[PDB]
């Protein structure tokens, strides 16, 4: 995994395309995805 | 003129409190920031 940097990804089926950090944002541990406020993938949970 | 810096003086007074509590006067204002943020949403929506 690498981060701070454009890459592209796919995790666990969900596929996109971003810029990956560590962040701050407390995930739900029986959940998968953050999301957003115009419903665009704002988050993921690194499953390994 | 002393009574006019007075009601003067005062009546700024009220523009602060009328606008310190009561949030409806900037509707207007507020009114334009929406509907370009509502538009947007029902823009990014679309690509879904
Ligand atoms: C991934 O592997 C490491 C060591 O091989 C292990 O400690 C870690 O728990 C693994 N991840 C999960 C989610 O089990």
């Amino acid at each position: 995994l690498v981060k701070n940097k454009c890459v592209n990804f796919n995790f666990n089926g969900l596929t996109g395309t971003g810029v990956l950090t560590e962040s701050n944002k407390k995930f739900l541990p029986f959940q998968q995805f953050g999301r957003d406020i115009a419903d665009t993938t704002d988050a993921v949970r690194d499953p390994q | 003129q002393k009574l006019i810096a007075n009601q003067f003086n005062s009546a700024i007074g009220k523009i602060q409190d009328s606008l310190s509590s009561t949030a409806s006067a900037l509707g207007k204002l507020q009114d334009v920031v929406n509907q370009n943020a509502q538009a947007l949403n029902t823009l990014v929506k679309q690509l879904s």
